[PDB]
Parts: C-alpha cells; structure tokens; sequence
RNA sequence: GGGGCCGCGGCCCCGCUU
RNA sequence: CAUGUGCGCAGCGAGUCCGCUCCGCGGCGCAGCGAAGGCCAUCGAGCUGCGCACAUGCGACCCGAUAGGCAGUGAACUACGCC
RNA sequence: GCGCGAAGCGGUGGUGGCGCCAUCGAAGGCUAAAUACGCCGCAGGACCGAUAGCGCACAAGUACCGCGAGGGGACGGCGACGA
RNA sequence: GACUGCCGGUCUCCGACAGCGGCGCAGCCGCAGACAACCCCCCGGACUUAAGCAUAUCACUAGGGGGCGGAGAAGAAACCAACAGGGAUUCCUGCAGUAGCGGCGAGCGAACAGGGACGAGCCCGCAUGGCAAUCGGCAUCGCCGAGUUGUGACAGCGCACCGCG
C-alpha cells in the first residue's frame, strides 16, 4: 500500500536551525551565479565574436523565426535549459543591434 | 680504504664507494624529500600542532 | 532434475569462481588485537578512538535509532567554541560534508563536544604525557547507550486531554 | 597427477583408451596418466581445503 | 587575471582567431613526426590546470593519433568463432585516443613520467595532444613538494596502468549507482569480489 | 549412519541399474526442457515458473518499503517484562505504545487485545478493525511519525 | 549516398595554391 | 562444496541463530491476499544445528571421443621460386 | 569513436521527456591502515608414507626423446660406521 | 687457528643500443632486461550450458600484449538518499540468489542501508611589485642557467638487544 503510506506519512516534528551561518569549506568555495571574470568574457566575445551556429541563430531571431531558432539551438546544444538561455542571450544581441 | 679517504668529501663519489643498496633504493627519494610539503601544510601543522592529552569520564 | 523441490539457483557454472576460505580468521584476530594494543601503547595518554557525533540513521526503517557518526560539522565545533582544525588535534573527528540539518542533532553534538573537552587533561609534550600515569580510555568515546524503550504511561482520565 | 600433456591414443592401437603420457625416449612415455587408476595419476575426487572442517 | 582571459579565448574554438590558429597549428603538428618534443605548451593556461610548471624537468611532448575506431586485426574478417564476435569495422577502443597519445609519449621518453595530456587540435584524420612529462631524476622535481610524488616508484608508467587523467576515464571509476562495476578499485576487483564464494569456518 | 556407498561395495552398477545406468546428463543439465520434455515436471510442481507477472519496479528499496505489521493481540507483549507488572496491576494507568520504537509500523486487527483496558498506540497505519478494537476499550490510535 | 576532413577567388560550374 | 527439500535427532521456543566483529535490533518466524491501487485475517510453530537420502550447479562415479579455440614451433623429409 | 558542442550556474535524483523539489560541484593531483598473494623463510597438521605424497625422499627437471616449440621417468633401508 | 658460522671482498665471457630520452650540458643522468602469485591497463576466445542452435551461456574468463609495487588499485562525493536524513576509499557481514537482466529460455544478477574491521586527510592553479621573495648546475658564496609564455616553502627519525639453564 505504497500510495496510502506515502499519503498518511507524518514527518517527525523537528526544529530547524535558525541562527548559524555556514563556515566556507576549504576547496569548495564558489559563487556560482557570478562565476567567471565578466570583463574577461566580454573581451573574448569582442575578439572572437560568435560561433557559426550562433550567427545563424541571430539570423533566425532577426528574421522573426524564433520558433525555428529554438529547434535549431536545441539540436545544436542538445539541452533545453542551455537552449533557452542561449536564445535570450542571443535576442539581447539582436535587440542592441 | 685509500680511495674512500681520497673521495670522501667529493661532490660525486665513485660508484665503488657508495653503498650498493639496490637500484630501486638508490633511486628512492630521501627522507628529507618525502617530508617536503607545501606552505599550507606547514602553516597548518605549525598553527595546529600535535596535542598531548588524556580523557576520562 | 526430478522431484518437487525449489528450482536450483546454484551459480557454480563459471569455472572462474574462486573460494575465500577463512583459515586465517583466528590468526587475524590475534594479529588485530596485537596491533590495537600497539596503537594504544604508541598513543599512551590519548584515547585510541576519535570523539564521534551522534547522528540519526537515514531511512524510514532506521530513523527510530541513532548511531555514531563520522565527524562533527565545523559549525558544531564553532558553537562548541573550537576551531575545527584545532578540534582535529585533540581527538575529535570533523566531517566537512555533513549538513547541519536541525537543532536537535546540532545541540546534541555541540553538547557532546563540550562534555568531551571538559573531560580532557592536557600535557606539555610527549615526555610529560607518557609519565602522567593517567589511565587512557579504551573503546568508543561516549557511545550512545542501547536500551529497550521505556513504555510511557498516562492516566486514563488524561487520555482524552492529551489525544482528542 | 595433472602435470602432463597426456591424451588418449584412441582405439585401434590394441591399448586401453586411458590418457597416455606424450613424448618418447623415457619409461614414462606412453604410460597411463590423469586417471585415479593410473600410477602417478590424479586421484579422482581430490581432497580440497574448502571441505567444511568445523561443525 | 591573465588565466581568465586565456581561458575564455580558449573556449571560443570556432572564432576567426581559433580557426586560423587551428589551421596553422594543425599544419605544423602534421609536418613533425607522430611523437615529437614540443618547445612549450600551445595553451599554457590549460597546461597549468593539468599540473605543468615552467620548471626544469617538466617537458611537453606532442603526439598525434589517427582518428576513428580501431578495426579488429584478423586476416579476411575471419574471426574463427561465433557470429556475434565476427564484427570488424565499427569497433571502438576501450581506452581513449588521448590515452593512446600518452602511451606513445610514455614509450618515447622512457626516463620521464607522464603527468597529464591535453587536446591541442584535431582535423578529419588526426587528433593532436600535448603530453606533460616530468623528469623524476632532475633535482628541481625531486625537491618539489607539489610534484615529487611522481618520483616514487609506484608512478612508473602511469599511462600504461590507466593512472593518468585521460587513461583513467576508460576504467569506469566513479562514485555511486552508475559506477557499481568498479566497486573495489577496478572492474577486475569488483568481478573478483563478486565471484568468490566466502566459505567461513563455521557455516 | 554411514553413507550409501559403504553398502554398495560388491554390487555391480552401484545403485543405478544395469539396463538404465548412471550416465552423465540424460535429460539435459539444470532445469532445461521445461516446455519440452520436463514439461510434466513444471506443469505439476512449478506451474507459475514461466511467464511474466506484474509491474516491474527497477530497484525496489527494502528500507523505504519497510512496514512490518503487528496484530493487535501482541501489543501487550511489547511491554518489557519488568515494566509490565506495574502496568497490569495499575488500572488507572494506560500504557503508551510507540510501535515504531519496537520496529512495527502497521497495526492489523488479528485476535483480541490481551487486556480489556485502554491503551494508547502509536503506529504508521492502523487497519479499521485495529482502530475499532483499540478505541472501543477507551484507547487512542495515533498516527505517529 | 550523406557528413567531418578549418584555403582563396570569380560565374553547381570555372580558375587558384597554401 | 554451495543451495534446497524430506525424514530422523538435538537445543530453545513466539521466538530463534556464539563463531562478520571488540558487541547481528542481520535473517527467518509470530498471517496472509493482490500486477497494483488497495485489503488485512474467522488462522497456523518456528528458528538453528547435526546426520542421511535425494535434486541441481560444479571435473561431479571412474575412464573414453571425432571436434572447436587460443598461443606457439617447424621447408634438416618434401613442394616451388631465387642466388 | 564520430557529429554537434555548453553554462554561469551546473550535475544528479534505478536513469522517456518536461517541471518541481531535494542533494552534490565533474571534466586537475596526492593519500596510510584495514585487503590480495607465489617463490622463499618459519611454525604447525585427525594429511601421504616410496606404484602414496610434488614430476623428483636417490648424481631430478637428471638420465633420455624430439629439427623445433617442447616432452620427461625409474631408482629408499646390513650393523654397535667396532668386526 | 682444524672443522665450522655470519658478513664482506673478488666476481671471466655471452645476454639488456642502428639505441631512446631529460638537464645549458666542460658534463651528469634515466629508460631498456628479469620477475608473471598477488595487482593495474589494453586485446580477447572456443570447448561447454541451453538436451539442436544463431542471441545468451561459458566470460567481460582462458589466453596474449603492456605496466607496477611490497602490496597494488581505489579514495576525500558533480555520492547516497526521500529520512527526524546519512557522509572518502578498501575489506567483512548483510541486503540477496533479492530488485532486475534474459530465445523472460538456459541462465545471469548488483546497490543503499543496518552491523563491523580500519580509520586521515590534503594539494596544484589567479601568490609580491617598495624589485623571483624560487630553483638547477658548477671548477662555489661567485659565476652560469631555469624562470615573468610565472618560479616559490621540513617533521620526523635512530640505537641497543644475553648466555647460562
Ligand atoms: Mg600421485
Ligand atoms: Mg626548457
Ligand atoms: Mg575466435
Ligand atoms: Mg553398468
Ligand atoms: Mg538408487
Ligand atoms: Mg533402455
Ligand atoms: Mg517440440
Ligand atoms: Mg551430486
Ligand atoms: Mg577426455
Ligand atoms: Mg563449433
Ligand atoms: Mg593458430
Ligand atoms: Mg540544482
Ligand atoms: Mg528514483
Ligand atoms: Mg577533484
Ligand atoms: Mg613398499
Ligand atoms: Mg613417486
Ligand atoms: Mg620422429
Ligand atoms: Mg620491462
Ligand atoms: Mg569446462
Ligand atoms: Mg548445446
Ligand atoms: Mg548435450
Ligand atoms: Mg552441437
Ligand atoms: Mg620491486
Ligand atoms: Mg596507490
Ligand atoms: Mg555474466
Ligand atoms: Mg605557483
Ligand atoms: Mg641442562
């Protein structure tokens, strides 16, 4: 009776820890939301420009084909989450131009 | 005995006068070299040295 | 095969199957006792065990009981008043990957460090330590005592008050 | 008993089909091998240490 | 930092810059022999992540490996066996192409120890790798506490035993549910433990 | 007693017949032929051997699915022997029985309770007869964690 | 057969060489 | 030898099992049914060891193929070609 | 292996996709102990006792055979070693 | 100083080079060859079982190639989990002949736990700029070299150890 025991499940009442702050673990220190040097990413994007599939995805975005750009970038990258974020990184390029 | 006192304080002694341990043991790192550790391992052992203690309940 | 029996599940079809016999089992035990004695004699005042935390066991089968954990979190050592790198120099085990989940496991382990450090006598160096004449602790430091659960009792007029 | 390159010589040689020791030039050559009834043969069902010694 | 600018430039492998330097590096690596000693790292920042220092006794050897799978070496497809084992032409090696590059650099400089290797280029025919190799007899290494572990005798031919980063990847090592094939140290260590019958004294 | 071989010394065809024999593997090895020539052995003694039943659970977890039941009869047997005498000889005192502390998760309603007095029982699940038997006597069925 | 095999030019075609 | 089953014997018995270990809340049993959601008894002696018989996997009562494979060695006989 | 080719957040959640929630931080490196094991040394043993036990208790991998790779035996005993 | 014992000397020749490689390198070194029980990496059968047989099985074995060490390998979570959460690896017990895989046939077949043995954790990279603070070599306190395409750090060891009974 798996669903019934899961539904009738009662958590043990326990007290959460409200006060303490985490000690930074040595060797495990990252700010994952601001990872790289953002000036270094801007410089290399200025030098190197865009990849050929990124140029093709701008041409889909600029020609009002963001549906086809989504299919194209999903086929290129292979992951939907990076596909969504690549497209909004590329519409920001197409909007500033 | 004569050739030892000739090349005792030599940079490279002749191979006759070095101890013939084993090719593997001649190529071993020295105990000084094995004890070599990086600066963070030195500071940590220095700042948190070995403690000598006894526990009783 | 012939008769009514459970269907055979005997897996000796591979000719590569080895056998691990246990003829060393009484001999390994006497070697294991001798090494434990020599470890205790190498660290004469210091206990042979680390101080280890009391953690709750993981799944729903086993979360009714507590066992002895791997190490204390650094936030437990700080609340007890110790640097975790200092805590390793005295006989306390430190676990960097255990997460401080709740106040009950946290405060129990913080008290467990405080009881332990209160029970320590320090010595100046190794020669002062060996000549102390202090009896060292053998076995697990402050183990959780296994007991049969006591049955709690309430009065029958109080039953509707407690559990309506 | 199993340290030979012994093979049966087969039928047709007026000799029993037991494995014979290979080679020539020695007295061991052509003699029976590998069988419990053979001299210097492996005993059939050889004793093992995986026997249950304790009860 | 400088290492960040070198890294972000290195990630853009389809630039006009990278396709140019990809073309002339792959040209220059192909004119040399299969394993030949490089002068310096092509990507020094990438080599510094793999343990290269600009010290005496650390060498860079450059190895190319022909790409693709490795066919079964039999005469005319005759594998002399069951038809399940009769395949020839879509087989893939168990170890990496990069681990083959460490084997060739390791056999060439038999005095040196393979530290790591890294990709420096590829085309349709070849994959080019630079292999970081360490001299365990040079005193600059033996006095180095970050690196004199490779001077120990257990580090002889790390690439031949699957102990470098490229060669360890073929072994199936790892933590957790997906890597149960190698619990115990290796596949043979796990297979061995699973195929012994433990016969205790009192059973 | 000794083995059977010690009596079969002297008789040709140790115990396996002259016309038959003790041959190597007549019939095949193992339990092969379950649909061909040992089908009578499987139609008789293992008629549920072949085929598939039911929904496969890739990696069933034993500890997560652990829920051993206890009948409501044996609830009073969970009280420790020392503590049980002061509870049986006190009628205004009801015992609180945390079944999870004793390794029991479900309370099923088999048989009768050992004493007709209120008991407060804590478990993960109670069957409807287990609730009805316990709460008729004046006790409580509490779904504990 | 398709893809990968990082070159320039001009009208799939034609030059070119690196 | 492993794992079963049956019988006999043995200890304890709603429990039982020393022999992994420095200390089994591990297994099985005290209750089952269903693929499952779900249902849950009107209910039942087992556990462990020892011994035999028997089944199965193993070299498998002993001896026996023709074969197949993997790795090797031979053109001093003989076949051909070259010097 | 090949094609494609990431990210500042990413991986994973017995493994269709997507979303949640939860939990970790890969693609760099080292690390004792508990673990395995032949020769050999040592000590034992409900083992075998010269057709047995290792192939060999002996001038045993010896004699001997095979172009070669290789194959491979047999054979123990006076007494008070004083006569 | 007989006969002995322990240790050390001497230790022919063939057999490890078309050698290969490291270091500015007057030169100094390393690799090769053995070992094949244990261990690591790659290559990889068939007999056999399926009463035939082709997938399966044998078996990710045998075997071959390569490579170490006194052990090796592994190893400080991009882990397990779904709890009130545990916490490197290895080993034992156990999960368990189970979930599952499988001409769903023959057969194959783990994992988390729980208990235990043992326990230990660390590091490179993005290090100063009021000056490479670092290292190698030497015929040595001075040269030469490495190096800014970036160098940089010491906690553990040792000796002694009978002669009678
Ligand atoms: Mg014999
Ligand atoms: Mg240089
Ligand atoms: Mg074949
Ligand atoms: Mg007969
Ligand atoms: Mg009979
Ligand atoms: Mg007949
Ligand atoms: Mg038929
Ligand atoms: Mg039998
Ligand atoms: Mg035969
Ligand atoms: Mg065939
Ligand atoms: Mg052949
Ligand atoms: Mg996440
Ligand atoms: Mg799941
Ligand atoms: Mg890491
Ligand atoms: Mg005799
Ligand atoms: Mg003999
Ligand atoms: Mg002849
Ligand atoms: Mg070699
Ligand atoms: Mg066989
Ligand atoms: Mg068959
Ligand atoms: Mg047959
Ligand atoms: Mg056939
Ligand atoms: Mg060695
Ligand atoms: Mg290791
Ligand atoms: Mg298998
Ligand atoms: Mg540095
Ligand atoms: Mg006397």
């Amino acid at each position: 009776m798996r669903k019934k025991l899961r539904r009738m499940r009662v958590k043990y009442p326990v007290t959460p820890l409200v006060g303490i702050e985490p000690i930074p673990r040595p060797g495990k220190k990252h700010d994952w939301n601001n990872h790289g040097s953002p000036m270094a990413k801007a410089i290399a994007s200025e030098i190197c420009g865009l990849a050929p599939y990124e140029k093709k995805a701008l041409e889909l975005i600029k020609s009002d084909q963001e549906r086809k750009c989504r299919r194209f970038l999903k086929k290129r990258l292979g992951n939907l989450t990076r596909t969504k974020r690549k497209q909004e990184a590329l519409t920001a390029i197409a909007r500033e131009q | 005995a004569e050739m030892y006192e000739k090349h005792k304080n030599d940079k490279r002694m002749p191979k006759d006068l070095r101890p013939r341990l084993t090719k593997a043991k001649r190529m071993a790192l020295t105990k000084r070299q094995l004890n070599m550790s990086v600066h963070s391992v030195c500071k940590r052992r220095r700042a948190y040295p070995r403690m000598y203690f006894s526990y009783s309940e | 095969m012939k008769h009514n029996n459970t269907l055979p599940n005997n897996h000796f079809k591979k000719t590569a199957i080895r056998f691990k016999t246990w003829f060393n089992q009484p001999a390994k035990k006497e070697k294991r006792i001798q090494l434990r004695k020599e470890k205790a004699e190498k660290m004469y005042p210091m206990p042979v065990e680390k101080l280890r935390p009391i953690v709750r066991c993981s799944s729903i089968r086993y979360n009714i009981k507590q066992r002895l954990g791997r190490g204390f979190t650094p936030e437990e050592c700080r609340a007890a008043g110790l640097d975790y790198n200092y805590a390793r120099t005295i006989g306390i085990a430190v676990d960097m990957r255990r997460k401080n989940m709740n106040k009950e496991t946290f405060d129990q382990n913080v008290e467990r460090i405080k009881v332990y450090t209160s029970r320590l006598t320090f010595y100046k160096d190794r020669k002062e330590a060996k000549a102390s004449g202090a009896a060292q602790h053998i076995g697990k430091i402050m183990p959780p005592k296994k007991t049969p659960p006591v049955v709690q009792t309430i009065k029958v007029e109080e039953i509707a008050q407690k559990f309506p | 008993g199993m340290q030979h390159s012994a093979h049966s010589w087969g039928t047709g040689r007026a000799m029993a089909r037991v494995p014979r020791v290979s080679g020539s030039g020695t007295t061991r050559s052509g003699q029976g091998a590998f069988a419990n009834f053979c001299r210097k043969g492996r005993l059939a069902h050889p004793t093992k240490v995986i026997r249950r010694w304790q009860r | 930092s400088a290492s960040e600018y070198l890294r972000e430039i290195r990630k853009k492998k389809q630039s006009d810059l990278a396709r140019y330097l990809g073309t002339i590096r792959n040209y220059e690596f192909r004119l040399n022999t299969a394993v030949h000693r490089a002068e310096r790292p092509t990507f020094p920042e990438r080599a510094h992540k793999l343990g290269y220092k600009a010290k005496q006794g650390i060498c860079i050897f450059r190895v190319r490996i022909r790409r693709g799978g490795r066919k079964r070496l039999v005469n005319n497809g005759n594998t002399r066996g069951k038809p399940v084992n009769a395949g020839i032409y879509q087989l893939k090696p168990a170890n990496s192409l990069q681990s083959m590059a460490e084997l060739k650099a390791g056999k060439r400089a038999g005095n040196l120890r393979v530290l790591n290797s890294y990709w420096v280029g590829q085309d349709g025919v070849y994959k080019y790798f630079e292999v970081i190799m360490v001299d365990p007899n040079h005193n600059a290494i033996r006095n180095d506490p970050k690196l004199n572990w490779i001077c120990k005798s257990t580090m002889k031919h790390r690439e031949c035993r699957g102990l470098t980063s490229a060669s360890r990847k073929s072994r199936g090592l790892g933590k957790g549910i997906r890597y149960n094939h190698t619990i115990g140290g290796s596949r043979k260590a796990a297979w061995r433990r699973r195929n012994t019958v433990s016969l205790r004294r009192y059973r | 007693k000794d083995k059977k071989t010690r009596k079969l010394r002297g008789h040709v065809s140790h115990g396996h017949g002259r016309v038959g024999k003790h041959r190597k593997h007549p019939g095949g090895r193992g339990k092969c032929g379950g649909m061909a020539h040992r089908k009578t052995l499987f139609m008789k003694y293992h008629p549920d051997h072949f085929g598939k039943r039911g929904m496969n659970c890739t990696h069933l977890k034993k500890n997560a699915r652990y829920a051993p039941p206890i009948n409501v009869s044996k609830l009073w047997s969970l009280i420790p022997k020392s503590q049980l005498e002061t509870i049986m000889n006190d009628n205004t005192i009801a015992p609180i029985i945390n079944c999870r502390s004793f390794g029991y998760h479900i309370v099923r309603g088999g048989g009768q309770l050992s004493l007709k007095r209120p008991i407060v029982v804590m478990a993960r699940y109670f069957t409807p007869k287990a609730v009805s038997m316990i709460e008729s006597l004046g006790g409580r069925c509490i779904i504990s964690p």
